[PDB]
């Protein structure tokens, strides 16, 4: 009996773990969003046709 | 003489049509530059055009 009651202190751990990773998951959306626009800012600014300005 | 000299003042017009041929500061025709080089694809690669002066 002790044993199954203390089973309730593993499933607080894993949602816990779970949680941590739906965090991280949450910020690499934003990251890479972020790196798709700096792979596109990066392409523009390799054209030679540019002036100065834009680039 | 006057054949002459409107044959000088056409060839000065030359240099001034040359010279104003820009596309935002850029030119493929006013002999600034051997060659631009345009994006093709994603990765970067290019799309040439060589420069033919005038």
């Amino acid at each position: 009996s002790a044993t199954a009651n203390s089973m309730n202190a593993v499933k607080d751990s894993l949602q816990r773990g779970q949680s941590t990773i739906d965090v991280a998951l949450a910020a690499g959306d934003t990251i890479t969003d972020l790196l798709g626009k700096m792979k596109e800012k990066a392409l523009a600014a390799s054209d030679t046709s540019l002036n100065t300005a834009s680039f | 003489n006057a054949l002459k000299s409107d044959f000088d003042s056409l060839r000065d017009q030359i240099t001034k049509a040359a010279s104003n041929a820009k596309f935002n500061g850029v030119s493929i025709a006013n002999g600034s530059t051997a060659k631009l080089t345009f994006l093709a694809n994603s990765d970067g690669s290019g799309f040439t055009v060589t420069a033919k002066t005038l």
